[PDB]
C-alpha cells in the first residue's frame, strides 16, 4: 500500500539494507512519490558516501523524484550534479522532460564559447559529459528519421562538427533533388537565427563544398551561399 | 535462524538477541521479498507473512530496552500497512496493541501535539471496537490532561503508570522533564518573583537541589532564597533584536509609504 | 504527431 | 505513431511555452493602446 | 446547467443529504432569572430592616 | 413502440453531438466547447428518464466501433443480455455522408474520426452506470479500458478537459461500492487507484492544463483523509500546484473544504475560518448545493469553538439549518458557562451524529475549551478575582488545579491576564484603546493592497470582451 516501509528501510543501519531500499524506491518512483520526498535529503547523503557501488543509482533515483514533484529544474540539476546515468534518461520516453532542460541549458553556454575558439567541446568548462548528452540527442533524431530535428538544435548550440556530419550524410544521393531541399531550409534559417559573424562564416563554407561536390545541384542554391558570405574565394 | 531470534528475546538473555540482530537484518531483505507487502492476497504469502512480522515485532520491543528510538519507529513503520490492508487473516497480534501504545508515548515526549493527532488519525478507524481501548488508553488520557492544562492530573497518572508498567517507564521519565519546562515558560508572563517554596511546589520538584539546578539553566540567580526571572526576559529581547530577516517584519514608516507610492505608480 | 516536432526547428524559431 | 507518442515531452514543452507568450503579449499591447488613445 | 455536473459530484462527497437524515434520525442563552430575583430582592429588605 | 422512442431519443443526442463536434474542429476557442460539453451531459441525463435510454446502444451500432461494440455488449451482459437490435451495421443512418460520417473512408485511413467519438462514448457509458448503479464488474473493466485508450492518443489540452471528468467517475464508483461493504479485492485496487491519479499529476503539470490539475489534487487529498495519513498531506500541500486560473468556482470551493479540515486538526484556526467562509461564496447557491451548504456550517461551528470563540446564537436560531445544528447548539451553551457536567452528557448523547461527519474527533478536544471559555468570560466580568471564587463556580477542584489550566492558557494569550499567587488574585491585562496604540497602521496596510488588487483585476478583465467585439464584422 504505503511507502512508509521503504522510508524506514533507508534509515535503519547496516549497509545492505540501505542498498536494498534504493532498488525498492526505483520500482514505484513514478507511481508513488508523495511520501518519498520527505526523505529526499537523505537520499542525497548516500550518494556522497563512496561505500555503496550503488551511489550512481542513488543519484539517479532522487532525480526521478524531483521531476515527479513538478520541479523539472531541480531534477536535471541533481542529475548533472552527480554526472552519473544520464544515458538511461535520454532514451526514456516518459521523461524526455529533464533531458529537454539539459539540452536547453547546454546550447546557451556552447554559443558563448564558440566566438572565442571554434572547438571548445573538450575544454575544461564544457564538461565532456555535456558533449555526450548532446550527441545522444542527435542519434534519437535520426531514429525517428527526421533530420530537421537534428539540424535545428545543433545550429542553436554553435556546433560546427555536428552540422558538417549531417550535410555529409546527405551525400548518399538517395535522390539528388531531395537532398537540395533540406540544405536550402538551413541557409534561409541561418540568416535569422545566427547573428554571430564567426559561427556564420564557418557554416557557409562547409555547405559550399558539399553542394559543389554534386555537379547535379542547382546553382541558385550555390549562388545564395556565395552572396551571403560575400567571399571572393567562394 | 528466524525462530532463534524470536525466542532469544523471550528467553530473557538479550545479549544473544542483540548480537544476532544485524545478521537477521540481512535476512530481513529475503523475507520482505517473499511477500508483495499484501498488494495481492495469496495463501502462499500467508505462511511467509507470519515469519516476516516475527522478526520486526521482537526487534521493535528490543529497540526500547536498548534505548534505540530510531529503530523502534522503523520496525513499527513496516508493520503498519500489513495490519491496515485487508479483511482479516492476521492482520492483528498480541504485540500490536503494545507496540502502537509505545509509539504514541514517544511522540508526546517530543512535545508535539500535532504529530500525536496525525498518528492517532491513522489508527483511529481500526481501533474503534476492533481492538477496543484498554492499553492504548494510557497515552490518550495523558494528552488529554495536558491539553486541558491540568498538569497536576498528568503527573499523578505518570507515577501510577509504573503500577501498570508495560515498558511505560522509558517515556515516563522524559515526559516529567517536559512538564517542568512547560510551566516554567508560562510563569514568566505571570510574575517575576516566586518564593523558594513556590517554585518547588508548582514544578513538582521533590528536593530543593532540583530547584536551584533548574534556575541556573534558565539564567535566574537565586539570591536570598528568591528567584529573579527579571534577568533572562530582558536579555532574550536584546539577542532577538540581532537577526537578519528583519526590516520587513517590523515594517519601518519610511517602508510603508514607499510600497503604497509604487503601488499607485505601477 | 511526427509533423509538429519539425516545425519547432524551422518555422517557429524565426517567429 | 507509437514511437512519437512516447518521445513527445521534449518537443511539446518548447512549442506550448512559446504559444502562451503570444496570447499574453497581444492582450497587453491592445489594452495599453486604448489608454494611450484616450489620454 | 453548466454548473450542474460539478454540483452533483460534490453532493455525493458531503454525504447524501445529512440535512434530511437528521429529522429521521432523532439572555436567551439560559433561562430568565427575574422570577427568582423577585424572591431575592424582597428577602434583602427583610434583612435590611433588621440591620 | 419501443424502437421509435429509442430512435427519436438517439436523434436528439445526434443533434447535440454534432454541434460540439463542429465546434472543436473549427478554429481554437477551447473554453466555449468545454462549457457546451458540460450542458450536453445534463441535458442527456434529464432526457434518459423519458423516450428510453437504449439510445446509447443505437448510436454504438451506428458509429465507427473499435472496441465500443464489445464494451456495450459487456454492459447488457451484466444486466442480463437483452438483444433486440444490437448487432453492428443493423442501422446505417450515417449513410456514408461527408456531412455526418463517411463510413468507408474512415476504415480506409484517409480521414480519422474515431478519436473524439471514443472519448465521448466512455463518458456516456459512465453517466449511465452511475445513474442506474451498474457498478461491480463494469467499474474495473472501465478503468482498464480508458487508461490505454486516452494514453494511446497524443494528448491535447482539448482532450485533457474531457478526461478530467472521466477520472472523477473512476474514483467515485470504486468508493461508493466500498462503503456498501468491504472486500479484499477492493483494497488491492485501492493501491492502484492512488498510483494512477498520482502519476498523472506530473503529466498534467507539463501540459499546464488547469481543469486536469485541479481535479487530481482534490482526489489525492480526499484519499489521504480516508486512510488517516495527515503526514502525507503535509508534503503534498507545501507545493501549491492548484491552479485558480480558469477552473470552475465549484472546484475552488471543494479545495478550500479539504484545507480547513486538515489545518484545524493541526491546531490552526487562522486559516481554517477564512477557507470555509470563502468556499460558501465560491460555491453556487442552488437547490443542488444543499449538501455543501449544510456541512460548511457544521465544520465552522467547531473551528470557532476550538479557538475559544462563541458563535452567534442568532446563527443557529435564524437558520433553516437548525434541525441539523442541534448538537452544535448544545455544545455552544456548555462551553459558554464553563459547566463541566453538561459537557460530558452532551458529547456522549450525540456520539453517533457527530461521528458520521467525524466532528466527534474534534469534540473530545473541546474538553479543554469548556473550562477555558468559562474563564475568558469570568475574567472579562471580574477584573480581579480570587482563585477561591473561580473554583466554587465552575466546580473545579482546588485553587492549585485552576492555576495550572489558566497558566498554560495565558501564555497563548487567550485569556490575557497575569496570575499573582503571592497576593492571591488574577488580574486581567488591559489594552483598552488601541487607537492610542499603533495597531491601526497594520490594519490599513492590508486593506490598501486588497483595493489595489481589485483595480488591476478590473482593468485586465474589462478589455477582454472588447477585443472580441472589435474584430467581428459590424453594420
Amino acid at each position: 500500500t504505503t511507502a512508509a516501509p521503504l522510508l524506514a528501510l533507508l534509515r535503519e543501519n547496516q549497509d545492505s539494507v540501505k542498498t536494498y531500499a534504493l532498488e525498492s524506491i526505483n520500482n514505484v518512483v513514478d507511481q508513488l512519490w508523495s511520501e518519498i520526498s520527505n526523505e529526499l535529503p537523505d537520499i542525497e547523503a548516500l550518494y556522497d558516501d563512496d561505500t555503496f557501488s550503488d551511489r550512481e543509482m542513488a543519484a539517479l533515483i532522487a532525480s526521478k523524484v524531483y521531476y515527479n514533484l513538478g520541479e523539472y529544474e531541480s531534477a536535471v540539476k541533481y542529475a548533472l550534479a552527480a554526472k552519473d546515468r544520464f544515458d538511461i534518461d535520454e532514451k526514456s520516453q516518459f521523461v524526455e522532460t529533464i533531458v529537454s532542460k539539459s539540452i536547453e541549458m547546454y546550447v546557451q553556454e556552447a554559443s558563448k564559447q564558440y566566438t572565442k575558439d571554434e572547438q571548445f567541446y573538450t575544454k575544461d568548462i564544457i564538461d565532456p559529459k555535456l558533449t555526450s548528452i548532446f550527441e545522444r540527442m542527435i542519434e534519437k533524431c535520426l531514429k525517428a528519421s527526421e533530420l530537421k530535428l537534428a539540424l535545428g538544435i545543433a545550429l542553436e548550440g554553435y556546433r560546427l562538427d555536428i552540422i558538417e556530419s549531417a550535410l555529409k550524410s546527405k551525400l548518399d544521393q538517395d535522390s539528388t533533388s531531395e537532398n537540395v531541399k533540406i540544405i536550402n531550409y538551413l541557409l534561409t534559417l541561418a540568416i535569422t537565427t545566427v547573428t554571430n559573424s564567426k559561427f556564420r562564416s564557418s557554416i557557409l563554407r562547409k555547405s559550399f563544398d558539399f553542394l559543389m561536390n554534386m555537379p547535379n545541384c542547382d546553382y541558385l542554391t550555390l549562388n545564395k551561399v556565395v552572396v551571403n558570405l560575400n567571399d571572393a574565394g567562394l | 535462524l528466524t525462530k532463534s531470534l524470536s525466542i532469544a528475546f523471550e528467553n530473557g538473555d538479550y545479549a544473544a538477541c542483540e548480537k544476532l540482530l544485524p545478521p537477521i537484518k540481512i535476512e530481513l531483505i529475503k523475507n520482505n521479498l517473499l511477500i508483495p507487502d499484501l498488494s495481492i492476497q495469496n495463501d502462499i504469502y500467508l505462511n511467509d507473512l507470519m515469519i516476516t512480522k516475527r522478526i520486526l515485532e521482537v526487534g521493535a520491543l528490543a529497540s526500547i530496552q536498548t534505548f534505540n528510538f530510531d529503530s523502534f519507529e522503523n520496525y513499527f513503520n513496516q508493520l503498519k500497512p500489513y495490519y491496515f490492508s485487508n479483511n482479516h487473516k492476521l492482520s492483528e497480534s498480541d504485540k500490536k496493541s503494545k507496540l502502537i501504545s509505545l509509539y504514541l508515548l514517544n511522540l508526546l515526549s517530543q512535545n508535539n501535539t500535532t504529530k500525536f493527532h496525525s498518528e492517532l488519525q491513522y489508527l483511529d478507524k481500526h481501533i474503534k471496537n476492533l481492538e477496543d481501548d484498554s492499553l492504548l488508553s494510557y497515552p490518550i488520557k495523558l494528552d488529554r490532561w495536558l491539553m486541558e492544562g491540568s498538569y497536576q492530573k498528568a503527573w499523578d497518572l505518570l507515577q501510577s503508570g509504573s503500577q501498570n508498567i508495560s515498558e511505560f517507564d522509558s517515556f515516563t521519565d522524559i515526559l516529567k522533564s517536559a512538564i517542568r519546562d512547560e510551566i516554567a515558560k508560562n510563569t514568566e508572563l505571570s510574575y517575576d518573583f516566586l518564593p523558594l517554596s513556590n517554585i518547588k511546589a508548582l514544578l513538582f520538584f521533590n528536593n530543593e537541589k532540583e530547584t536551584e539546578k533548574f534556575a541556573l539553566e534558565r539564567n535566574w540567580p537565586i539570591v536570598n532564597s528568591k528567584v529573579y526571572f527579571n534577568n533572562q526576559s530582558k536579555e532574550k529581547a536584546d539577542y532577538e533584536d540581532e537577526m537578519m530577516h528583519e526590516e520587513d517584519q517590523k515594517t519601518n514608516i519610511i517602508e510603508k509609504a514607499m510600497d503604497y507610492a509604487i503601488s499607485i505608480e505601477n | 504527431l511526427s509533423n509538429v516536432n519539425s516545425d519547432i526547428y524551422f518555422k517557429l524559431k524565426k517567429l | 505513431e507509437t514511437h512519437e507518442s512516447g518521445i513527445k515531452p521534449y518537443f511539446e514543452q518548447k512549442i506550448q511555452e512559446t504559444e502562451l507568450k503570444i496570447r499574453s503579449k497581444t492582450e497587453n499591447v491592445r489594452r495599453l493602446e486604448a489608454q494611450r488613445n484616450a489620454l | 446547467t453548466k454548473k450542474k455536473n460539478e454540483e452533483i459530484n460534490k453532493k455525493s462527497l458531503e454525504e447524501d443529504d445529512e440535512f434530511e437524515d437528521f429529522p429521521i434520525d432523532t439572555d436567551d442563552v439560559e433561562v430568565d432569572d427575574d422570577f427568582t430575583n423577585e424572591l431575592k430582592a424582597e428577602l434583602d429588605r427583610y434583612k435590611r430592616e433588621n440591620q | 413502440l419501443h424502437h421509435s422512442e429509442k430512435k427519436y431519443a438517439e436523434e436528439d443526442q445526434v443533434q447535440e453531438l454534432l454541434k460540439v463536434l463542429n465546434e472543436i474542429s473549427k478554429t481554437t476557442l477551447t473554453l466555449d466547447p468545454r462549457y457546451i460539453w458540460r450542458s450536453l451531459k445534463d441535458l442527456s441525463s434529464l432526457r434518459n428518464q423519458e423516450l428510453l435510454n437504449a439510445e446509447t446502444l443505437c448510436f454504438t451500432v451506428n458509429v465507427l466501433y473499435p472496441d465500443s461494440s464489445s464494451f456495450k455488449k459487456n454492459l447488457l451482459k451484466f444486466i442480463t443480455s437483452n438483444h433486440k437490435s444490437s448487432v453492428p451495421g443493423s442501422a446505417e443512418l450515417r449513410n456514408s455522408y461527408p456531412a455526418s460520417f463517411y463510413s468507408v473512408n474512415t476504415e480506409k485511413k484517409t480521414i480519422e474520426v474515431t478519436a473524439e467519438i471514443n472519448c465521448f462514448m466512455h463518458l456516456l457509458v459512465q453517466l449511465f452506470l452511475w445513474d442506474s448503479k451498474e457498478l461491480e464488474q463494469l467499474v474495473e473493466f472501465n478503468r482498464k479500458v480508458v487508461i490505454p485508450n486516452l494514453l494511446c492518443y497524443y494528448n491535447l489540452r482539448s482532450l485533457n478537459l474531457i478526461n478530467a471528468k472521466l477520472w472523477f467517475y473512476i474514483y467515485l464508483s470504486h468508493e461508493t461500492l466500498a462503503r456498501s461493504s468491504e472486500e479484499i479485492n477492493s483494497d488491492n485496487q485501492n493501491i492502484i487507484l492512488r498510483s494512477t491519479m498520482m502519476k498523472f499529476l506530473k503529466i498534467a503539470s507539463l501540459k499546464h492544463d488547469n481543469e486536469t490539475k485541479a481535479m487530481l489534487i482534490n482526489l489525492i487529498l480526499r484519499d489521504f483523509l480516508n486512510n488517516g495519513e495527515v503526514d502525507s498531506a503535509s508534503d503534498f500541500i507545501s507545493k501549491l500546484e492548484y491552479p485558480h486560473t480558469d477552473v470552475s468556482s465549484s472546484l475552488e470551493a471543494r479545495y478550500f473544504f479539504y484545507l480547513s479540515k486538515i489545518n484545524a486538526i493541526q491546531l490552526d484556526y487562522s486559516t481554517a475560518n477564512e477557507y470555509i467562509i470563502a468556499a460558501i461564496r465560491k460555491a453556487p447557491h442552488n437547490s443542488k448545493s444543499l449538501g455543501f451548504l449544510q456541512q460548511s456550517n457544521k465544520l465552522h461551528c467547531c473551528i470557532q469553538l476550538l479557538m475559544g470563540d462563541i458563535p452567534e446564537l442568532s446563527f443557529f436560531h435564524q437558520s433553516n439549518m437548525q434541525k441539523s445544528l442541534l448538537p452544535y447548539y448544545h455544545l455552544t451553551k456548555a462551553v459558554k458557562l464553563g459547566d463541566l457536567k453538561k459537557f460530558t452528557s452532551t458529547i456522549t448523547k450525540y456520539k453517533q451524529l457527530l461521528l458520521k461527519d467525524d466532528t466527534y474527533q474534534l469534540c473530545v478536544r473541546l474538553r479543554s475549551n469548556v473550562i477555558k471559555t468559562g474563564i475568558r468570560i469570568i475574567s472579562l466580568t471580574y477584573k480581579k478575582i480570587s482563585l477561591r471564587d473561580i473554583c466554587l463556580k465552575l466546580n473545579l477542584d482546588s485553587e492549585q488545579t485552576v492555576e495550572y489550566m489558566v497558566s498554560r492558557a495565558i501564555r497563548d494569550g487567550v485569556i490575557e491576564a497575569k496570575i499573582n499567587h503571592e497576593d492571591g488574585f488574577i488580574e486581567t491585562t488591559e489594552l483598552l484603546n488601541i487607537y492610542d496604540s499603533e495597531d491601526p497602521q497594520q490594519v490599513f496596510d492590508e486593506r490598501i493592497k486588497f483595493a489595489n488588487q481589485l483595480h488591476d483585476e478590473y482593468l485586465v478583465s474589462m478589455r477582454y470582451p472588447e477585443d472580441k467585439k472589435t474584430q467581428q464584422n459590424e453594420k
